């Protein structure tokens, strides 16, 4: 949970502030996108599934980087960090599918818009190649995201009770991170810029 | 429907001789329609004798590694090697067993006991160390007293 | 807007109802869908055909979400709001009520959208709902949901770069300014064609529907049959023609030939179907292809004819699905060779089967007949060859229709008895609406 | 800033308390103090968001004009405005 | 021959009735294995 | 029933206010550092309300501390529910008239999803440990110990139910009949002395229940003496 | 004298109730807490009163009815319980001079939720389980040693019957009573087993070493000899005692005696001790972390979560 | 059943073949250690040692005591789950 | 003959013990451990205040234990499946061993409903099963899924209950075949009905309640009188453990 | 209704055991080698980004075509005693 958020955030910020180069990273973006998508499709293990999902998301962030426009980069990083925060402190499994739909780019929640402005800026430079690759990888994400949904939505509801006190010690942060469906209201406007 | 004898558990009672990895014979009573490994858990085998299934939408299913003698080979329900379930089984061979593989290596989750299985004898197959997630792993050492039957739940998460 | 928000909050109160009082649960769930029907009635009473081509305009600031009413959207809303209570009458779980409430909300919001990005966002917000609906554990098929969801996502992902490109080109996402700016019509046109050729069943990318509409239960089946295909036609009419005409023109031979081959192959494929539900599934394809060709013809009155045909199918086909669902539920199977002697067994139900079969076959005293007449008028004015192709194969659909009807209805009596009061009530709105629109639709 | 931001925040806090009781198996309406605190938090947070939009927009117009991109005054009102939209 | 109702309505499920209760599944067909295949 | 809605909203608001007050008193106890509130003492309730729906108890009626009633329970004049018995009216109303005994750990209630309201007459003796679900009973019937009465069956006034028998659903038994068996059936008619014993049965239960109430009142006096 | 018997503050040592406050900080905090308590109680009562008739019932503790008296009657012979003077308040208020309470052997164990009242004798090591009722009000109840009353069983007597013979119920030593069993006006001899859910009627008597099948129905005034097994409704003789079944009854006696002892141990604990145990479990789970910072300095006792010695 | 009934038999015969106290042709696929071979308990122990050495297993003393025939050894090996 | 004291408790021995006849108000706990056997219940479990639950008992999902019911898992492990109904004053018990030779634990499958006054002891209850009132299943018997057991029915030990059928009687016997609809929905119907009732009861849970005030008032009075006593259970337990060790070591040689 | 699994159970299980009686090594070496290769030669594609799109897509199709899947990877060389 720590690793997915902090060093990535700091490195993106330092890149945005004090970095320039005279090259491209597009082939590495292709590597990340394709490999992460295929692996997250093919790995039955939930840990490795989320690992390859993270690889695909960091590839998406790199694609956003290569075409500049760091505003979408920032907002998508924030959304993904919110989702990761919601992920690793889960006690009920009913909300677990909300993470998938916030990662699979389903419309009504923030993952969709976070991928959406990224696509908008990619088209703003007409980066046809990487935009098409990102679209295809986004499609491939949906398979294992629906698999996640099946695994932890269409199941009997059961949650173990605490015994050593600390009764569901992370309800507050969980339910707070859940309130991301209300974010797109403020998000749709030119906010992060 | 007439004087048909009352239904008793004896008519569905299945007995299998199971020998541990330490070479100790053990008597186990099984029931028709249920998996062998479920009864194995029901007997008191240590948690180290089991492992998660490596398939999709089946990771809540436990299993144990056993050897099937030559006679009972045909009683093992067939599985397509080309199938996704077959791919999960092959991943199980690839990871759990490694060079512990024997031509009698089999998985108890695909053993549905019946009348013919009465009197069948199998033993436990050795396994390599493994880890699934934070709450269920295998050190590679069978030094434990905790019963797999004592786990309240099977958390894939 | 305020009224709409009141309905939105009022519908959500279903979950807050304790499950102990089932009677009130059913009452509340039904009334929540009842209200929008009266609201749309009030809108229609409020509309002016002597007024602007758009009326009841409202915009939610810089949040896109442009809502306005034409005749097409109002009629589609009316038909949907008629359909939904019947679907509610066929459900028994709170989850189904919530899913269908959200689906109805999304459909209504998209029906009067005026923002292309808004349509993009609002339309496919129900894809997860359909996924959960179709692949239910005891009776559904996961494969059908997988199929349809992947097809819809593929279409939307193809469209999105075009949508954002035209947004940047014109600086906004409102149709009334998108229609007024110069743009690279070609790319957006391909995006729109891809999405609305996936949504409306068009060959070759149409194969999700036969599995989906059959694996789903009766309520979802009626929803999918009568609503989501018409989202494609209203999509064309509201967006593609007003925005990018040159692409529409240069693609017209392609669209026409694709629609024709779709109609022909679907019509021929239907005869080899061995299940009633699959037969009903293939039936809608020809209607949608006819609607699309009528829209693309633009000859004399294309929009009105297309709207008439869309209303006609959304009226008649749900009755076919109702009969199929009744027969399956009170039979536990959908396989044809277990249906025989239904007229003596189900007199009124079999009579309704006959009537709605004729409705599917475009016969006079029915809205479908006038609908296809107007569509063929529009097609003929463009060219007579396309109109002949539509006219020549009229026999081939009625072939399978009559064959299946006679096979399952006449013969040795075996199976369920006739329909119940609830089933006749569910049938009733479609019969009355079809009669009313086939006698005096206008005045 | 948006007109109904604080109402949106209160609705978010309402759902927040609902799902907090969900996560502990309690009835949705139990522990109303949590509901009130969450409503206050959401109201203030989304008011802050509404004000931050105005802050960012003023920053945008200032930066754009300083670079040399001078605007006719008619569209400056699209940025130089604390509009209660 | 069962009594799934009372003399004044009041549908009785008849869980412990010896007779086979008429239900929604009453008119289900008996599937033919060849047809199913 | 808009009155039901008004009652319900009043109950919900008062319930939330009770929540807030009790929580704040828990916080105050924490500040005072005494955790007697934390005690896992038994919460078993003689009178358990259902939202706004409250049992109605005659001033001459009585319930044991172990005895419990829930929902709109109506116990008539000099009507007794003995120790540990559970008569439930949370879902369906149960109506009981005058001089009726619900013996120790006997069940009368309606919890089948289609169980109608339960009616109990007068001079009604339900034996120790009998189960009654969705049934109506006339006056002056001996309901046997550990017996089962199923739904919508009519026990006409004056019959006999032998102990431990099972009465099938909707199976009406006419008056003055002795019935036995799990597939219960008529055995014979009531005898004169047996009927006389039944007629003398109620008053002994009445006097004993009054005495039990007196002893319970004494014990509650001592309970108060501990803190009062 | 674990390691810090003389240094740990009383708050840690006495978590149920802190001692009297000393400092101004402590006194002000106590006053604020008292104000909080009062305001919360006022709010609770306001909510109850606006709530209406339903709130009229309050949280009141249940009386300890496992040992409850019954009425000393002239005709009823006290032979199982024992007459005791009533509390002075009862006599001065509602004219109660003599009450009869059960004669219970100290080694016996009764669950905290049972209903035992009046003329009852409990044998040494005899047990009464949860949810049962033993109302000795009009006659006597005699239970032998090492005799068990299982859960939700019913024991009652008859002062007046169909034949009008007030017959007490006698239970011998080493006697087993089943779960949710029924006992009324019957005599049970020694080393006997009564099935769970069975039903015993009046005038019945069971010889020693006999078997009552579960769920069976005993006819009124019927005698069943030794060495026999009876079942049916009404019961019929089926089989004789197998050699192992008497030893099975003895095993039941032994094992349920052990169970009664363990349950008495679990039940006879004070509230403050239970809270101490809860806190100990909490600290033990806090010590379940191998990376706990204390584990390279302080070694704790497993049973008490207190430092016994340092590790290094 | 854990191994083939034939290959085990030929391996047993081969390991029997290299004993100085035995006759190479007197060894049969099924025989008796005492009556046929005239070998004592210690010779039987040595037999068990040789068989286990070839088959790479471990046999406790009690099982060896139960073993007194060639078929006994073959069926014991085929019943051993650690067979290789 | 066992002493009521346990020096080897998982929490330590009890220093002061209180006689039951000295109790002036009932202190009956609904749920409590048994030595090193501890309960396991869902967060949204309905436990009636007069119910009895102890020790190594497993409960899954939306199951419920109603008024006066007993689940005494002292001799074995007890498991309760998802959304399983236990009505008022029923007992789920077990033994140390059974003639069948299987685990003596009593297993209850998911969506299994139980009427009041039922005794369950060392039986395997497959999911989706109805249990009647005054009905008992003995040790080692198995009830197959999709089955309905009539009230006042006796199930002898080591017996079998074939699925898809209605059975009853004393002893139990065939009655009729369960209809396909009955298998499909009715069992789940009862499950959901009684779960809805259990959640209805759970909604108005004022826990822990306010009755502790009077006991707190009495203790506070004792404090004012000073007669309320301070006892360090931790250090007294340490002294008792040391005394046990010393006395035990002083009796071998 | 249920379709039958094709083939024999014994043959299919034996195929499931084809090329699996082998110890799994550590994944560290592959990871180190991949990182070393990227650190050493990825600069060769620096001039690539200007190349005509047709050639780049041809290269992409070739690279996709010649790939070999790491999971379930087996060789005849795993069970031979000599080259
Ligand atoms: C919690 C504490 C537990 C204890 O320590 S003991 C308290 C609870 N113990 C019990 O369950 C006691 C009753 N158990 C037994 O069943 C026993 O004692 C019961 C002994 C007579 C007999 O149980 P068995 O397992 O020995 O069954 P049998 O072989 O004796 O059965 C013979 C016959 O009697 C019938 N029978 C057997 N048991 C019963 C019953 N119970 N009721 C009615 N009819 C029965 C049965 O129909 C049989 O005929 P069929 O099935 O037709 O062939
Ligand atoms: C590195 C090695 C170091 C060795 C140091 C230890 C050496 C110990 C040697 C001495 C041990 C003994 O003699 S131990 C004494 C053994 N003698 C007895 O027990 C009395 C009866 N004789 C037997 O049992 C014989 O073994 C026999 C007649 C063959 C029975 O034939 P079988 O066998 O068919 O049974
Ligand atoms: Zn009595």
């Amino acid at each position: 949970l720590y690793l997915s958020t902090a060093p990535k955030l700091s490195l993106f910020t330092f890149w945005a502030s004090s970095w320039h180069h005279d090259f491209s990273v597009g082939v590495f973006i292709l590597f990340s996108m394709f490999i992460g998508s295929i692996g997250a499709y093919g790995q039955p293990a939930l840990r490795s599934l989320f690992a390859y999902s993270t690889i695909n998301e960091i590839g998406l962030l790199l694609l956003a980087v290569e075409t500049a426009g760091f505003h979408t980069l920032y907002q998508h990083l924030g959304i993904y960090i919110i989702t990761q925060l919601l992920l690793w402190n889960l006690t009920d499994k009913r909300l677990f599918a909300l993470c998938a739909v916030s990662l699979a780019g389903l419309p009504p929640f923030a993952g969709f818009f976070g991928k959406a402005w990224i696509f908008w800026h990619a088209m703003s430079v007409q980066a046809f190649s990487l935009l098409a690759a990102a679209l295809f990888c986004t499609l491939l994400s949906l398979v294992y995201y629906l698999r996640v949904i099946r695994l932890f939505w269409t199941a009997p509801v059961h949650t173990a009770a605490s015994f050593t006190g600390a009764p569901n010690q992370t309800t507050l942060t969980s339910a707070c991170a859940v309130a991301l469906a209300f974010a797109p209201v403020m998000l749709v406007k030119p906010f992060v810029i | 429907h007439g004087p048909a004898q009352t239904p008793t558990v004896f008519d569905k009672l299945v007995e299998v001789t199971v020998v541990d990895m330490n070479g100790i014979r053990h008597r186990v009573r099984g029931l028709q329609g249920q998996s062998l490994a479920q009864a194995l858990v029901e007997y008191g085998f240590p948690d180290t004798y089991f492992f998660p299934n490596m398939g999709f939408y089946t990771q809540h299913i436990v299993d144990a590694h056993v050897f099937v003698p030559k006679e009972f080979w045909g009683k093992v329900q067939n599985v397509d090697p080309e199938s996704d379930d077959g791919l999960a089984v092959k991943r199980m061979f690839r990871d759990i067993v490694q060079d512990y593989q024997r031509d009698t290596s089999f998985f108890a989750s695909y053993i549905t006991l019946g009348a013919e299985h009465n009197g069948m004898t199998v033993g436990i197959g050795p396994i390599k160390p493994w880890i699934l997630h934070s709450e269920w792993a295998f050190a590679g050492v069978h030094d434990s007293r905790n019963k797999q039957f004592d786990k309240p739940t099977v958390e894939i998460w | 807007m305020f009224i709409s928000v009141l309905l939105i909050l009022f519908a959500l109160c279903v979950t807050l109802i304790p499950e102990a009082h089932y009677h009130m649960v059913r009452v509340w769930s039904f009334v929540a869908t009842i209200i929008p029907m009266w609201v749309v009635t009030w809108m229609w009473w409020n509309f002016d055909a002597s007024g602007h081509g758009l009326q009841m305009l409202v915009i939610l600031g810089r949040s896109h979400l442009a809502f306005g009413i034409d005749g097409v959207a109002l009629s589609l809303m009316l038909l949907t709001t008629v359909l939904f209570p019947i679907c509610m009458m066929l459900l028994r779980t709170v989850a189904g009520f919530m899913t269908f409430i959200l689906l109805e909300v999304l459909v209504l919001s998209a029906l009067c959208v005026l923002d292309l990005l808004g349509f993009y966002i609002l339309f496919e917000a129900s894809l997860i709902l359909l996924f959960l609906l179709i692949g239910r554990a005891p009776y559904g098929s996961l494969e059908a949901a997988y199929k349809i969801v992947l097809y819809t996502m593929a279409g939307s992902l193809v469209l999105l770069p075009t949508l954002f490109m035209i947004y940047s080109e014109c600086g906004t996402t409102n149709v009334l300014y998108m229609t007024c700016a110069y743009n690279h019509q070609t790319v957006l046109g391909w995006g729109l064609l891809a999405v609305l050729a996936v949504k409306i069943p068009l060959m070759p990318v149409h194969l999700w529907l036969p599995e989906a509409h059959v694996a789903a239960p009766t309520a979802g089946s009626v929803l999918l049959a009568g609503v989501l295909l018409k989202l494609g036609g209203i999509g064309f009419l509201r967006f593609m023609l007003p925005v990018v005409p040159e692409f529409c023109v240069s693609v017209f031979p392609l669209v026409s030939t694709l629609c024709l081959v779709s109609f022909l192959f679907s019509t021929l494929s239907t005869l080899r179907q061995i299940d009633l539900k699959k037969i009903v599934a293939y039936s809608s394809i020809a209607h949608m292809s006819m609607v699309t060709l009528a829209i693309f013809s633009q000859s004399e009155f294309s929009a009105y004819s297309s709207s008439f045909l869309m209303i006609a199918h959304g009226l008649i086909s749900p009755a076919l699905f109702l009969i199929v669902g009744i027969l399956y539920d009170r039979a536990h199977t959908k396989f044809i060779l277990y249906f025989s002697g239904l007229g003596a067994s189900m007199p009124i139900g079999s009579t309704l089967f006959f009537l709605f079969t004729l409705g599917n076959l475009a016969f006079p005293l029915f809205p479908n007949f006038i609908a296809e007449v107007l569509c063929m008028v529009s097609i003929f004015a463009v060219h007579e060859l396309l109109a002949y192709v539509f006219c020549v194969c009229q026999v081939l659909g009625a072939a399978y229709g009559f064959w299946a009807f006679n096979r399952v209805v006449h013969g040795l009596p075996r199976g369920p008895a006739d329909v119940t009061r609830t089933e006749f009530h569910t049938v009733l709105p479609l019969l009355i609406g079809a009669v009313w629109l086939g006698i005096k639709p206008m005045a | 800033g948006w007109a109904y931001s604080g109402e949106w925040g209160m609705l978010a806090g309402f759902c927040f308390g609902t799902l907090k009781n969900v996560q502990e198996g309690k009835a949705w309406f139990r522990r109303p103090y949590i509901h009130g605190a969450g409503m206050i938090a959401g109201y203030y947070l989304f008011k802050a968001a509404a004000d931050w939009e105005d802050e960012a927009l003023k920053r945008i117009i200032t930066r754009y004009e300083r670079k040399g991109y001078a605007i006719p005054e008619d569209r400056k009102e699209l940025f130089a405005a604390n509009q209660y939209k | 021959e069962a009594k799934q109702f009372t003399p004044d309505g009041k549908y009785m499920p008849g869980i412990f009735s010896k007779a086979k209760p008429l239900d929604r599944s009453t008119q289900w067909v008996h599937k033919n294995p060849y047809i199913e295949a | 029933n808009p009155i039901n809605g008004l009652k319900t909203i009043l109950h919900r608001v008062g319930f939330a206010m009770r929540e807030s007050g009790q929580a704040l008193e828990r916080v105050g106890c924490r500040l005072q550092g005494v955790y007697s509130f934390e005690e896992k003492l038994n919460r078993h309730a003689t009178v358990l309300p259902m939202r706004h729906n409250v049992p109605s108890l005659d001033k001459t009626s009585w319930v044991a501390p172990s005895g419990m009633v829930s929902g709109s329970v109506t116990l008539g004049e000099n009507s007794s529910v003995w120790y540990g018995a559970i008569v439930r009216g949370d879902f369906q109303p149960v109506v009981v008239g005058s001089n009726s005994n619900i013996q120790d750990a006997a069940y009368v209630g309606a919890t089948s999803e289609f169980s109608g309201p339960v009616t109990i007459g007068d001079n009604v003796s339900v034996g120790h440990g009998a189960v009654l679900k969705g049934c109506t009973v006339g006056d002056n019937v001996l309901i046997g110990m550990n017996s089962i009465i199923s739904e919508h069956a009519e026990i006409q006034s004056g019959a006999v139910i032998a102990a431990g028998s099972y009465v099938e659903e909707g199976t009406t038994v006419p008056s003055g009949e002795v019935w036995a068996g799990s597939p219960a059936k008529k055995l014979r008619d009531v005898r004169a002395g047996e009927a006389e014993y039944l007629k003398s049965l109620p008053g002994r239960y009445t006097e004993l229940a009054g005495e039990h109430k007196g002893i319970m009142k004494v014990l509650k006096m001592k309970q108060a003496e501990y803190f009062a | 004298m674990s390691l810090f018997k003389s240094s740990l503050p009383a708050g840690f040592l006495f978590p149920y109730r802190h001692p009297k406050a000393k400092g101004l900080v402590e006194g002000t905090l106590y006053g604020l807490g008292s104000l909080f308590r009062g305001v919360g109680a006022a709010l609770d009562e306001l909510g109850s009163m606006v709530q209406g008739p339903q709130g009229s019932v309050k949280d009141h503790v249940q009386p300890n009815l496992a040992f409850a008296p019954v009425h000393r009657k002239p005709d009823v012979p006290v032979n199982a319980g024992q007459v005791v003077p009533a509390p002075p308040a009862a006599a001065r208020t509602l004219k109660i001079k003599e009450v009869v309470v059960p004669n219970k052997h100290s080694t016996a164990f009764v669950a905290a939720n049972a209903n035992v009242l009046g003329n009852v004798k409990l044998g040494a090591g005899s047990s009464v389980w949860y949810g049962a009722v033993l109302r000795g009000d009009v006659n006597g109840i005699e239970v032998g040693a090492n005799s068990n009353i299982q859960d939700n069983a019913i024991v009652h007597v008859s002062k007046y019957s169909m034949d009008g013979t007030a017959r007490p119920t006698v239970i011998g030593n080493n006697v087993t009573i089943g779960h949710a069993a029924t006992v009324h006006a019957c005599t049970i001899e020694d080393n006997c087993l009564v099935g769970m859910g069975a039903t015993v009627l009046d005038g019945a008597t069971v010889k020693s070493g006999s078997i009552v099948a579960a769920g069976a129905v005993v006819p009124p005034n019927t005698t069943i000899p030794s060495g026999q097994v009876w079942a049916g409704s009404p019961a019929k003789f089926l089989r004789h005692l197998e050699p192992e079944e008497a030893s099975f009854i003895g095993k039941s006696a032994s094992c349920y005696a052990e169970l009664s002892a363990i349950h008495k141990f679990e039940q006879s604990k004070t509230f403050e001790e239970q809270y101490t145990e809860s806190c100990i479990i909490k600290d033990r789970a806090a010590l379940a972390d191998p990376s706990n910072s204390v584990h390279q300095m302080w070694e704790y006792d497993s049973q008490t979560a207190l430092v016994a010695r340092a590790k290094r | 059943g854990f191994l083939d009934k034939d290959s085990v038999t030929e391996r047993v015969l081969h390991v029997t073949k290299h004993f100085e106290k035995i006759d190479a042709s007197k060894v049969s696929p099924a025989a008796s250690f005492e009556k046929d071979l005239g070998l004592d308990s210690l010779d039987v122990v040595e037999l068990v040692m040789a068989l286990e050495e070839e088959f790479g297993l471990e046999i406790p003393d009690a099982e060896a005591d139960k073993i007194a025939s060639v078929g006994d050894a073959i069926n014991y090996i085929c019943s051993n789950p650690m067979a290789k | 003959g066992v002493s009521s004291q346990f020096f080897d408790a998982p929490n330590g021995p009890s220093v002061k013990q209180v006689l039951i006849e000295d109790e002036w108000y009932n202190r009956q706990r609904s749920i409590f451990p048994l030595l090193d056997k501890e309960p396991y219940y869902p967060v949204d479990v309905f436990v009636a205040p007069n119910a009895v639950v102890c020790g190594d008992v497993d409960i899954y999902g939306g199951a419920s234990v109603f008024f006066g019911a007993v689940l005494r898992g002292d001799l074995n492990k007890i498991r309760l499946g998802n959304r399983s109904a236990i009505l008022d004053r029923a007992v789920v018990h077990a033994a140390r061993a059974v003639p069948t030779g299987l685990n003596a634990a009593t297993l209850i499958g998911e969506k299994v409903t139980v009427e009041p006054y039922a005794v369950l002891r060392s039986c395997r209850v497959e999911p989706k099963v109805i249990i009647g009132a005054r009905s008992v299943v003995c040790e080692g018997a198995v009830v197959e899924s999709e089955s309905i057991l009539a009230p006042n029915s006796v199930v002898p030990p080591a017996r079998r209950i074939p699925s898809g059928e209605l059975w009853g009687g004393s002893p139990a016997k065939f009655i009729r075949k369960l209809t396909d609809h009955e298998r499909d929905r009715v069992l789940d119907d009862v499950s959901t009905h009684y779960h809805n009732l259990a959640t209805m009861f759970r909604r108005e849970a004022l826990e822990p309640g306010t009755a502790w005030r009077d006991v707190e008032a009495w203790r506070q009075k004792l404090v004012d009188q000073g007669e309320y006593e301070w006892i360090n259970f931790r250090e007294q337990k340490y002294l008792m453990r040391l005394q046990h060790e010393a006395e035990a070591l002083e009796k071998l040689t | 209704y249920k379709p039958e699994v094709p083939g024999n159970t014994v043959d299919n299980w034996t195929e499931l055991r084809a090329s699996w009686n082998k110890e799994r090594a550590s994944s560290l070496g592959t990871n180190y080698y991949l990182n070393v290769a990227v650190m050493g030669f990825a600069y060769w594609l620096n001039e690539a980004y200007y190349f005509p799109p047709r050639t780049l897509y041809v290269g992409a199709l070739v690279f996709f075509a010649l790939y070999v899947r790491k999971a379930y990877f087996s060789t005849p060389y795993a069970f031979k005693h000599e080259y």
